């Protein structure tokens, strides 16, 4: 997250009537209101809450429960993006790059290798349609209760359409790390005239 | 039948040449990413107040 | 059970059923002679939670002879699941307990409400017919 | 379960999971409309079911059925769940024109009294006998493999499986009806 | 569907619902004329299982007319979650199935007592409504 | 809630409550004078879906005045679990929502209908 | 859980099945599109007209 | 408004040409052929039950 | 030196044998496992259900009494049924909305108990040995074909399958006698 | 020729896992296993009261 | 059929790069070993008091 700052909730714990506790985050930022934006509140285990759009006229928030005498973390999220290029038959021998520019090509599938990743999304847009795919850490049967999922593996999905209209994108705005290694694709080819 | 191909590593940056002339490891855009030397693409480190 | 009846004119009362939040319990007074007379109270200005199993009033009348306490579970997901978080046993437990509680709740109040609405409609039919 | 039939099973999800197995990938786990594969598979399954149900079997043909006309303007509608309309033991001229029932012999669309015809209606996938369900699933898997992902070894086995299932379907068909030929004969 | 009744006199009976354990099945003899004479049977001395979906009777059925079979699921939890352990599918499946079952019996039980009051009130309401209002409007 | 009434003599209608499958919606025509004239429609022959929220009627409303729509959740599993797949939040959400919906309907519907009839009378 | 379709139309379905042979996804409308949608309709119309002209028992009017 | 089997036969025939004239694949073919043959025999079988066609009619004497 | 196994179950061994075709070692339990264990069980169950429904001499039950309930006269259609037919005539039975439907009378209002001929389903671990071996071989062929196309693991399973099919046949032919020259006699 | 006998408390005969084939010598037979007990499809019961005679094939050590 | 491959010598050390990019001479961990130039891997010599 962005602009991290630690803080310890003071002794004053809520009020008996509604057992809702206040924080007054202004103290953490040197007795000053922070810049406008969206803010999160991650505790010492991993569960996080989503506060509203904080302006410069208020610095008081309310939480659900007792809390009190605990350590928290506050910050803002940012975005990551990456867009692939077109998929073509490329042959290259360190002397030059040759790209085949004849025939028609239809794509079938694709795959991605990852390591130490928490969450990710992939978006495919062919003509006017959007398909969203999501995966999250490990798979069922290897996770452990109590912690966050950060692991390895491989992911395979479906890509259908012509090779001159399709596009692929990656996005992430979660507080987890990301790492990508390689990728590939499969297709079917058809020509009508020999080259050379 | 079917044909296939793979990309070993993603270390190049963006490019603006026509698509026929690009290399195999150059993309189209890249925002808030770090191209390390032995771990592939990552997310840039956070910021402390 | 789920519905409890206690006499009035007493300082302390207790609850005998589990709950998931303090906003589910409902407190009201009751006048036997006048079915219409019952009045429902509300938190803060009338009663306070001293102990999780203790309820203390603030103001008491005399025209109301008895009191009623019963449970009212909501139909909203108490737990929330999001990507990039942790999983705890308490969440899984509470998510299961919610529907279970709703079951025996309905199994009790449904039949009692049905007869009251039915004979209210019957009385409406009767006075509509005669006058 | 491991010993007996699993509790509260969903047939359509199982059929989709079987169809995806021919490609070589694990389950989908929800059957949602967001994924690309599910939408492609469902249409093929529906088309195959409708095509197979239309051949006409001994548990589909309802010989004696009654249709009644409308009151204000004498007509009979043509619902989209009808598959075949014929007469029991004579030549018939029936067709759809403008969403109503047409009679070519009379060249009119005005029926005045209820009539009796022979027709076949459609049923949902989950209420068919088992062998038909297996046959339909195998057939649909064949098109799904052929059109969207060409694998050379998933084929050459589904053909043998399909023939084996077809033979069993035929034997099941021949058992419901006895079909005696020496009947309706008697004399000194 | 969770409640079934059959005529008395036979020796073999069928079960027509799913269940999670063999202690969630109850068999009862019924006397329609006097409902204060019903008796409950116990496994191992009154009836025995044969296969997962069919039982046999071992007692005398005299002075009774109906045999009733219904499901009654317990309320205690089945799977206990603890921090620091591997997550598997079977636990989730059992946990979901228990709640779905219990909701089934709850609805099936409550609808029975609900319907008669519901439609009686509705019919009386409608009859009063029209028989009064159209009559008065024609009168005026 | 889980029940709704509308006046007759229209072409389109809207669904406000939530459902997990498109086969859990029931439509019925209502006669105020005589309850015994109530009839239940059937999908495809009488109505069809345009968007996930609105339906189209294809029959004539001749001797009826009220259109009633309610929900009845099924009893089959919507989400199964198998080892080796990918787990997300929506799966758990739906798995909880099904069991919540069944009990909510079974507790509310009849009382709501009785209230409606009494306050109409 | 029967598959209840949304906004079903015969012509659109026919075009969609004809497109599936190559391996392209479906569409939602026919008013605007690429060349393939404008190439399938001609073939469909020609084949329909050719097939209907053989003469069957429900066509011939004496 | 044509019967179902005719529509399926027409769609298959159109799909064959569409595949042939614009994208030559060796695996999408070799299947439509047998499907077309099966649909053809089904169409003929359906056509044969519409009429009875009894050759022994208009014959009678002692 | 006879081989006595440790903690043997008639299902885990089948799963292990079905894994042996690919060339992986055995396992010790079915609670935690990778995808393969979750991919074999589906095929095994489907093949078992398909094979059991063909109809043999120890399944067919000519006499069986179905009875209606007392409140609303009807007969339910359980998911364990496989075939419903009449013994010596023609039958019109089908399932409509989880109930028994008769096409002749076009109704579901049976009022008296009926006698029919049906076939039910049994668990895997209660069948004769040859049937179990045949089922396991049939499942193994498909499992090998769909995931790992080895060219030498095949060409042998077919040879085994033909031999097992034969043995099943002469096993069937011995339980029943089927003497054609019966109910014939005079001077 | 082989003899099987039931127990005393109830009237059942067990189905040991060392049995391979059970048939009758010169007639048709209906025998099978249901819950580890001997079943007769002809009479639809698992309650034998007197010892019976059948033929069977058992297992032997490899050596 | 069957395919095969062989490794001539083990002289490289450990490596921490992804497995797709490693050479054929680099392992994963190496404790108490001596990589001579003519005898391959050995065990380190002892110590005297």
């Amino acid at each position: 997250i962005d602009s991290k700052v630690s803080m310890v909730i003071p002794i004053g714990s809520y009020n008996a009537d509604t057992y809702k506790t206040t924080v007054d985050i202004g103290a953490a930022y040197g007795g000053n209101a922070p810049s406008p934006g969206r803010y999160y509140l991650i505790d010492s285990q991993g569960a996080y809450v989503d506060l509203g759009d904080l302006t410069s006229i208020s610095t008081v928030i309310t939480l659900n429960g007792d809390w009190s005498g605990r350590t928290v973390f506050i910050g803002r999220p940012y975005l990551m993006s990456y867009k692939f290029s077109r998929f073509l038959i490329k042959i290259e021998d360190d002397s030059g790059t040759q790209s085949e520019d004849t025939g028609r090509l239809q794509l079938r599938r694709a795959w991605v290798n990852y390591k130490d990743t928490g969450a990710l999304r992939l978006i495919v847009r062919n003509g006017e349609r959007e398909f969203v795919n999501t995966f999250n850490g490990y798979t069922l049967g290897q996770q452990t209760i109590g912690t966050t999922n950060i692991g390895d593996g491989q992911y395979r999905f479906a890509m259908n359409g012509n090779a001159l209209t399709t596009s692929l994108t990656l996005e992430s705005n979660y507080p987890t790390p990301v790492s990508i290694v390689g990728c590939g694709w499969e297709a079917s080819y058809a020509k009508k005239a020999r080259s050379v | 039948p079917l044909i296939t191909q793979s990309i070993k590593n993603l270390k190049g940056g963006i490019s603006q040449q026509p698509d026929i002339l690009r290399f195999s490891d150059q993309g189209e855009s890249q925002v808030n990413c770090w191209s390390s030397e032995s771990d592939g693409l990552q997310k840039r480190p956070p910021t402390v107040f | 059970s789920t519905i409890t009846q206690f006499p009035s004119g007493n300082t302390q009362y207790r609850i005998e059923f589990d709950y998931l939040a303090r906003t589910f319990v409902v407190v009201t007074l009751v006048n036997s002679s006048n079915p219409t007379l019952n009045r429902v109270l509300e938190v803060g200005r009338d009663y306070r939670f001293l102990n999780p199993t203790m309820i203390e009033m603030l103001v008491d009348q005399s025209g109301f002879d008895i009191v009623r306490i019963h449970r009212q579970t909501g139909t909203d997901l108490v737990v929330d699941f999001r990507n990039g978080s942790v999983l705890t046993a308490s969440d899984l437990t509470n998510s299961e307990l919610q529907a279970i509680h709703i079951a025996e709740e309905g199994r009790d109040q449904t039949v009692d409400l049905a007869k009251e609405y039915a004979d209210a409609a019957g009385s409406s039919a009767g006075n509509a017919k005669d006058s | 379960m491991a010993q007996y039939i699993p509790l509260n099973a969903n047939d359509d999800l199982d059929a989709i999971n079987d169809m995806l197995a021919a490609i070589g990938e694990p389950a989908v786990l929800q059957l949602d409309e967001g994924n690309a594969d599910v939408s492609n598979a469902q249409r093929i399954l529906h088309r195959v079911n409708r095509q197979v149900q239309a051949k006409g079997w001994n548990f589909n043909i309802n010989e004696a059925a009654v249709l009644t006309p409308d009151v204000q303007d004498n007509r009979i509608r043509f619902l989209p769940s009808y598959l075949r309309v014929m007469t029991a033991g004579a030549t018939s001229y029936y067709s759809n024109m403008g969403g109503y029932l047409y009679d070519l012999s009379t060249q009119s669309t005005t029926f005045t009294d209820p009539i009796t015809v022979e027709l076949v209606e459609m049923k949902p996938f989950s209420e068919m006998p088992v062998v038909f369900r297996d046959y339909i699933v195998t057939k649909a898997s064949r098109e799904f493999n052929a059109k969207f992902f060409g694998s050379p070894e998933s084929e050459l086995y589904l053909r043998e499986q399909e023939a084996e299932l077809y033979q069993q379907v035929m034997e099941y068909e021949m058992d419901t009806g006895r079909y005696n030929m020496m009947s309706d004969i008697g004399r000194d």
